[PDB]
RNA sequence: GAGACUUGGGCAAUGUGACUGCUGAUCAGCAGUCACAUUGCCCAAGUCUCUU
RNA sequence: GAGACUUGGGCAAUGUGACUGCUGAUCAGCAGUCACAUUGCCCAAGUCUCUU
């Protein structure tokens, strides 16, 4: 692997 | 503290249930539960100050950790009026006794401590249980398995089971573990642990008020991808990991002790070994799971830690390991930063770039917590952050904080309003990151977020529990929750309004969280139900549910005051025990456990335990017991293992070994090892080791009577014996002038007074006797003429020629004096000697037949005088005449006869045109009628000195009496005329003072042939020995290669031992007081010098197994002048000391004359008369004169009068006055202080080592029993006394040498000994801080014995190359050049602290500053700018090395020809103005007198001010330093200064 | 050659002050090495009852 | 897999004890020596008595 894997930016705080 | 304590809507009825039995509260934390444990505290404060004597109680308040009982002691001190005792352990409960806990408890009326200090306060039982009236119990859902609060609580039922105290339980959360099905399973186990029902407020909605100071805040979740995806960097790294793991493996450690699994399975590796696996396993973990960007700062803590662990290595196997290991995480490093520039060429903008990079190289939980940190603060003002970041690991939580600084810094939104902060548990991690282990920051991380000063706080675990925080307005929970009670307690710490639970999460993993969350959420749900549905009853009556669960462990131990033993507390007490034993090399102090195999468990206890364990207990090799204990069969290995210890600890307190207190014995003293066989002599004397004197100045001044010499004893001749008469020659050494003219010519005639002896003399050299016209030398005859006496009558006419010269011709006599014939004591007669045939001289006996009654001097009138007829000239000419007309009796000698003149004489200067019948018809005309022989006579004469005491030096001056002196002549007739020849009279003037030295050269000779004998010198110099004369000791104040040593020279070689002159040895008898020319006070330095270095040499080779501390205190009481006192009069010596004045007139007895023998009878051998008559009545005792020159006793008249003397004493004011001060001569008492007494022992070992060399005069010591001999072996020489051992030579080889001696030739290229053994230079340069010295020491023996080496050598070098300087500045010059500061300059000249190896903090700079300051200075010694501190460290390092360059050569030559060259500049710079001490320097002004301030503690530094009154100006300066003693030499440094004015 | 006498100078024996070279005890602050004890946790393996 | 239980590696937290190291302050002991206030001894300069 040359390098890792972006994430999204966005998301939510979801309520648990 | 405050008014508003009023408590809340539930703590009144909390309390009022709590009075009735045993309660357990459960609410969350920050509502105060603190607060009703007061109430509670305050509820049952009745009976507190009473004592438990007398009935009274106190209470107890249980704690789990030292923090936690730090503050709940400040909540308790701060609104309770009563005292609180702050108890934790590794201070003081480990010391204390039961006075001190008894009396503690008399005050405090509470107390607070962590469980097991007070579970050894009562198991141990320093006060019963019903003296509390309320235990306090903290944190109680930890009450259970083996914790200390259920050990404890086990106490109760074995204790008395009546008025126990009250038990409350305090948790925020109740249950701790994950066995939450069920829950009423669990609460019945706290409920039955404290018999107590557990109870919850009822209104609970109505109190959710308060309860909204502890608000539920939001629960929120963040879900990340876990992709399992990695770089190929990891895999390059792990497999070098592992190769380095095996490595390891195989490295070559020293040997460790056995450590294995718990349950006793297979081996583990040693500690040292792996604890580096552990750290790798760990940063590997880090790596994996948080990213590269995470190890970026991991490797930088490893480098950092590794580099730490590397310092305190003490063995040097270690050493190489930690040096690869840090290596290898360098090489770590180097590939982690490689992977980081390899990426970033994107883009210029470093602040971007660096954002960029920490976002990219993040793995993606990571990444999601960046922008949820960016996302929830968004520059926000920095109070509204106030949260708690919990994480699972301690280097987890550094390295998060390490990456968090850089990502802040990369992004300017969050650079002015976050400022992270990390703290983690009991393994204490250096909280730095690029700086090695020197940072000192007391306020805790704690205390920095209690201040506001951070806002954002990472931590582990530790922070969930107990401590009280500021209610944080979020928490991020980034590790998965796995526990109930953590969950609970960690969203209590989100206490206040709108605060947010943030919890990461898998994406692939998120349907189990939330199961898990879910899960939780109904088990917290359900704690309530059991309550909330329990049956409204007691919980009492069911003892058997406490039996039961107590029971179930092995019972307990207990025996007489009540000692319990707990069974789950023995492996401690065996610890500790079995740790107090003599260690071998590797010797283990540890019990050995050892498991039986499957079919020895029937060997020892049969078939019925066949899967009962059973393990053996080995003792230790050491051990009272050698033997070994077995287990009782037990269902598991840690029963078993308990059971074990339990039955040894058993055994071992029935066999007495162990106290009552079960702690391990002690030892009671060290010192006194030796304190028996040096100091067994005063005991005779009413002395010992531990008894001082410090009052009256009593065993200061003590009375001593004298004996005469060996050969005046018995010197009484009789009839029919071989008499012996040595003439004394008295030689004149001023010039012949006319004022000398007299004193010459008559001093230097033929006849002479001699001394008849019935013994030998030896030959007495001459010596000085100093008089008004200058210095006589004074010589006896070497061979006395031999004479008899052949008839008593000629016998008698010469003791009465004696006592009638000593009555008149000097005057030196008393009314109570008798003329002694009977007692022996320094008894002999003076004769003078004539020529009678031939050049020998026979007795003058003229003179005995015609001066026994001297011519008594009579007024003669003119009719006498007309039938007086007229004197012959020769009549005159050398007789002795005096005038009778005048009151005058005083001799007065015929100086030149007139055989010229005519009394009708010639003019003078004052009666000018006067003649001398004019003159004395005017003067005494009343008392002559006429002159009738008024003719062809007068006589010239001079008078004769008084003085008797011949001994000042100056008395004889001249410069002033060279002025005019009126010439006198008399007429004969009218002066009185003696038969005796002023010859004989001038020489016998000089008698006494002959006498008193005579007296103590005896003395001296006897002294030296005792002291030639015991040390077995009868050479050649010393049978046909000529005696130098008597020297002047001029320092009395009255008027490159090197030089070898003379000193020592004289050890190696016989032909220099130069023989020990007698002159020496009456210098060495002499004290102060007597002031003579010569004195013991030069050679008192040397000696006691020689006994310093003696002492400390002698110590440090019989006991090589002590410390320098012990040896130092032991040679003090060795070497103090109470041990000399008494080695001194077992000596008996002090019969033969120079002490008085001599004061002839009164105290000087006459030799041949004493008062009458029945005085002496009824005086001395009365006790009840011993000194009750005094002077007065002495004097009184005129006899008469056939009753005190033949009869020798006292008439009945002055029987009564002396007999009554004491009497009238008794019945005067005169009752009580002290007798003995100068009036004690009669029986030959002296009064001497302990400070001559010693001063002249050590004279004596002067005079011996510079006679006669080192060898010899240890050899001496010896003799006053204070160097005691060896059993196997007497003693050796000072050099060759073989010593050394474990303390004074390193204890590694060769090998391990090189690898803490980086460089030797570079020392040896200044030093000049090349070492053969490096042993002593390594042990020489170890300092105590430096790790070695708990396995190898330090240099502290080392320098105890340099310290003397070098004092010795160097007083030595002083006293013989400066022959003319008193002590006074011998001891300022030595003290000037021992001083540490310039042996600090000494070292930093000669480069030596280049090698010196130590490790402390300030010690890394104070050397470095130091030197700098001398290279600035040029290398100026101080004997200074900014009160710079002296490193004291470098002068004991040449303290310690210049012993180790002794003992790797034995001799002393070459140890002072190094110390010559070390020493050569300064030893040319001190001689000539000798600088003193500043504040010596300071006090030595007449009036600029200094006033210092008292310490001032203002800040880190410390300072004094001073006062002094320069051109009498109230002046005040200031000085500043490290330490008091330090600022006070700077002060005065600076106020010297300013008297440069 | 002595006495009386004054001023000053110098030396030795008691009470205070202070320096040098060894040290000890106590208190306080900081720091290191090592052993042991308790609670809870996940991971891997194994035994038995038990569901399948 | 549940339950009972064991073993091994690992994690977090808590605590006891031993050992020595550094620093600052306080107290006291040992040896050498010096400066300021008390008696005795010897001198400098000068006065008187006594002795020609
Ligand atoms: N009745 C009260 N009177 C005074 N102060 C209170 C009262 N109740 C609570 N407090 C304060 O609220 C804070 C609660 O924190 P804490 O005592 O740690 O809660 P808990 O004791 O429940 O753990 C305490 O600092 C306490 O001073
Ligand atoms: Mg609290
Ligand atoms: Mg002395
Ligand atoms: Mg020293």
């Amino acid at each position: 692997i040359d390098r890792y894997e972006q994430v999204s930016k966005d998301f939510e705080f979801i309520k648990i | 503290e405050d008014v508003e304590i009023k408590p809340r809507g539930y703590q009144l009825r909390l309390v009022d249930h709590l009075t009735k039995s045993n309660g357990i509260v459960y609410l969350p934390t920050g509502s105060g539960k603190t607060f009703v444990a007061i109430l509670v505290l305050k509820r049952f404060s009745q009976d507190f100050d009473k004592p438990i004597e007398s009935g009274g109680k106190r209470a107890l308040f249980m704690c789990n950790t030292v923090e936690l009982a730090r503050q709940q002691a400040m909540a308790v001190r701060r609104c309770t009026n009563f005292k609180v005792g702050f108890y934790v352990g590794e201070q003081g409960v480990d010391d204390w006794t039961r006075g001190m806990w008894s009396d503690e408890i008399k005050k405090n009326q509470v107390l607070v401590g962590t469980a097991q200090v007070f579970l050894d306060m009562v198991t141990q039982t320093y006060v019963a249980l019903s003296s509390l009236s309320v235990v306090i119990i903290d944190e109680c859902h930890h009450g259970t398995g083996h914790h200390p609060f259920r050990e404890f609580m086990r106490l109760f039922t074995i204790a008395n089971q009546t008025k126990l105290p009250r038990v409350v339980g305090l948790t925020g959360v109740l249950i701790k573990g994950n066995e939450i099905t069920n829950v009423a399973t669990k609460l019945k186990e706290l409920e039955i642990t404290y018999r107590g029902n557990i109870i919850t407020v009822s209104d609970t909605k109505e109190m959710e008020n308060v309860m909204l100071y502890a608000t539920k805040p939001t629960e929120v979740m963040v879900s990340f991808p876990h992709q399992e995806q990695v770089l190929t960097v990891t895999r390059l790294i792990s497999a070098e990991i592992e190769k380095f793991y095996v490595s390891l493996d195989l490295m070559n450690i020293g040997v460790q002790p056995i450590r294995r699994s718990k349950s006793l399975q297979c081996l583990r590796d040693p500690s040292k070994k792996s604890f580096v696996k552990q750290l790798f396993n760990d940063f590997l973990y880090q790596m994996k799971e948080y990213g590269i960007y995470a190890a970026s700062i991991a490797i930088i803590s490893l480098i950092v830690e590794f580099d730490i662990k590397r310092r305190q290595a003490e063995t040097l196997s270690v050493k190489l390991m930690h040096r690869t290991a840090l290596t290898l995480c360098e090489k770590i490093r180097h590939l982690l930063v490689q992977k980081l520039q390899d990426m970033t060429y994107d883009d210029d903008d470093d602040n971007v770039n660096t954002e960029e990079v920490i976002m990219n190289f993040s793995t993606p939980k990571v990444q999601r917590f960046l922008m949820s940190l960016k996302v929830s603060f968004a520059d926000k003002d920095p109070k509204d952050i106030c949260c708690l970041v919990f994480v699972e690991r301690r280097y987890t939580c550094k390295c998060i904080y390490g990456l968090l600084l850089n990502y802040i810094q990369s992004t300017p939104e969050l650079r002015n309003v976050l400022t992270p902060q990390f703290m983690v548990g009991r393994n204490n991690i250096s909280p730095d990151f690029e700086s090695v282990l020197e940072r000192k920051w007391q306020k805790s991380a704690i205390q920095q977020f209690r201040d506001g000063n951070a806002n954002l706080m990472i931590c582990s675990s530790v922070l969930e529990e107990g401590i009280d925080v500021q209610a944080c307005n979020h928490v991020f929970i980034l590790d998965p929750v796995k526990t109930f009670n953590m969950y609970v307690q960690s969203k209590g710490r989100a206490r206040t309004t709108e605060a947010k639970f943030v919890l990461f999460t898998a994406d692939k993993e998120r349907e189990k969280t939330i199961q898990q969350i879910y899960q939780y959420r109904k088990a917290h749900n359900d704690i309530a139900e059991y309550l909330k549905d329990r049956v409204l009853e007691k919980t009492e009556p069911e003892l058997y549910e406490i039996k039961g669960h107590f029971q179930d462990d092995i019972d307990p131990f207990t025996n007489e005051n009540g000692a319990v033993l707990l069974p789950n507390n023995a492996l401690a007490i065996l610890h500790r025990y079995c740790q107090t034993i003599p260690t071998d090399a590797f010797g283990f102090v540890i019990p050995w456990f050892h498991v039986l195999q499957e079919d020895e468990r029937d060997r020892i206890f049969g078939v019925s335990a066949k899967g009962k364990h059973v393990i053996s207990i080995n003792m230790p090799v050491n051990c009272m017991l050698r033997d070994t204990i077995y287990s009782d069969p037990m269902d598991n290995v840690k029963t078993a293992k308990i059971s074990a210890a339990f039955k040894a600890c058993k055994v071992l307190y029935s066999l007495g070994e162990l106290n009552e207190r079960f702690v391990p014995k002690t030892l009671k003293e060290r010192v006194a090892s030796i304190a028996d066989v040096h100091f067994e002599h005063w005991n005779k004397y009413g002395d010992s080791v531990t008894a001082t004197v410090n009052k009256a100045d009593k065993s200061k001044d003590r009375t001593y009577k004298t004996e005469c010499p060996l050969e005046f004893y018995d010197a009484l001749p009789r009839v029919g014996e071989i008499c012996y008469a040595y003439e004394i020659f008295l030689e004149p050494q001023f010039e012949s002038c006319e004022y000398t003219e007299h004193m010459y010519l008559n001093l230097q005639t033929p006849r002479n007074y001699a001394i008849l002896l019935r013994n030998k003399l030896p030959r007495l050299a001459e010596m000085p006797l100093f008089s008004n016209q200058g210095k006589l030398h004074v010589r006896v005859a070497n061979a006395p003429l031999e004479v008899i006496i052949q008839n008593s009558e000629q016998l008698e006419l010469l003791h009465q020629f004696h006592g009638m010269v000593f009555r008149d011709i000097l005057k030196i006599w008393h009314p109570f004096f008798v003329l002694d014939r009977r007692s022996k004591e320094n008894s002999y007669l003076v004769v003078p000697l004539i020529l009678g045939a031939g050049e020998q001289k026979c007795f003058d006996w003229e003179l005995m037949t015609n001066f026994r009654r001297l011519p008594q001097s009579h007024g003669s009138n003119v009719q006498q005088r007309e039938q007086q007829p007229a004197p012959r000239p020769e009549d005159f000419e050398g007789k002795i005449v005096t005038q009778w007309y005048a009151n005058y009796d005083k001799p007065m000698l015929v100086t030149k006869v007139h055989r010229e003149l005519t009394p009708l004489s010639y003019m003078e200067k004052n009666q000018q045109d006067k003649t001398y019948y004019e003159f004395t018809m005017s003067k005494y005309g009343n008392r002559i009628g006429d002159v009738v022989h008024k003719d062809k006579f007068m006589i010239e004469v001079r008078d004769l000195t008084e003085q008797l005491t011949f001994y000042v030096h100056n008395r004889g001056k001249f410069n002033a009496k060279s002025k005019a002196k009126m010439k006198v002549i008399l007429i004969p007739e009218l002066c009185f005329n003696f038969n005796f020849p002023g010859d004989l009279w001038l020489k016998l003037i000089f008698l006494p003072s002959i006498l008193n030295r005579m007296y103590f050269l005896l003395h001296a000779e006897a002294l030296r042939k005792r002291f030639n004998t015991y040390l077995n010198l009868h050479l050649l110099p010393f049978n046909g020995t000529d005696y130098m004369p008597r020297p002047l000791e001029i320092d009395y104040s009255l008027k490159g290669k090197v030089k070898p040593l003379l000193i020592l020279q004289k050890t190696v070689s016989k032909e220099h031992i130069t023989p020990a002159e007698q002159g020496e040895f009456l210098a060495a008898i002499t004290a102060s007081s007597a002031a003579d020319v010569f004195d013991m006070e030069r050679l008192e330095i040397l000696g006691n010098s020689f006994l310093k270095l003696s002492a400390t040499l002698y110590l440090a080779s019989k006991y090589s197994d002590w410390n320098e501390g012990t040896l130092t205190e032991v040679k003090s009481k060795l070497v103090s002048n109470r041990n000399l006192l008494f080695c001194l009069i077992d000596a008996d010596i002090p019969k033969t000391l120079n002490t008085i004045q001599f004061t002839p007139r009164y105290t000087w007895l006459p030799p041949g004359i004493s008062l009458p023998h029945n005085v002496l009878a009824l005086w001395r051998e009365n006790p009840e008369f011993a000194k009750i008559i005094g002077p007065h009545n002495l004097r009184d005792l005129a006899l008469g004169d056939e009753e005190s020159l033949v009869k020798g006793n006292c008439s009945d008249i002055n029987y009564n009068r002396f007999v009554e003397g004491c009497r009238a004493n008794g019945q005067s004011f005169y009752a009580g006055a002290d007798f003995s001060s100068e009036v004690n001569f009669c029986v030959g008492l002296v009064t001497i202080p302990n400070k001559v007494i010693a001063d002249t022992l050590e004279a004596l070992l002067g005079v011996i080592v510079k006679n006669y060399g080192l060898q010899h005069a240890f050899k001496m010591l010896e003799y006053f029993k204070i160097c005691r001999a060896d059993i196997d072996k007497p003693l050796t020489q000072l050099l060759n006394l073989e010593l050394g051992g474990k303390k004074m030579r390193a204890n590694v080889n060769t090998t391990e040498i090189d690898g803490f001696l980086i460089n030797h030739y570079y020392l040896e290229k200044n030093l000049g000994y090349t070492f053969k053994d490096r042993r002593y230079l390594l042990q020489a340069l170890t300092h105590p801080s430096y790790p070695t010295n708990r396995i190898t020491g330090s240099y502290q023996e080392l320098e105890f014995i340099g310290n003397a080496i070098l004092d010795f050598l160097i007083s030595a070098y002083i006293f013989e190359n400066n022959t003319k300087m008193n002590p006074g500045a011998l001891t300022d010059l030595r003290s000037a050049l021992v001083n540490n500061t310039t042996l600090a300059c000494i070292c930093v000249r000669h480069r030596l602290h280049f090698f010196i190896l130590a490790e402390n903090a300030k010690l890394s700079e104070i050397i470095s500053k130091f030197v700098n300051f001398q290279e600035s200075q040029g290398h100026r010694v101080t004997n200074m700018s900014t009160n710079v501190d002296v490193p004291k460290a470098l002068g004991d390092v040449l303290e310690a090395l210049i012993a180790a360059v002794y003992l790797d050569c034995r001799d002393l030559q070459r140890t002072w020809e190094v110390i010559f060259n070390l020493f050569e500049p300064e030893l040319q710079e001190f001689t000539r103005k000798v600088p003193i001490n500043h504040i010596r320097q300071l006090v030595e002004h007449k009036h600029a007198k200094p006033v210092f301030s008292s310490p001032i503690v203002e800040g880190e530094t410390v300072m004094v001010s001073c006062q002094f009154t320069c051109m009498e100006k109230t002046i005040k300066v200031y000085g500043f330093g490290s330490n008091k003693d330090q600022a006070k030499l700077s002060a005065a440094k600076h106020a010297l200064q300013q008297l440069s004015k």
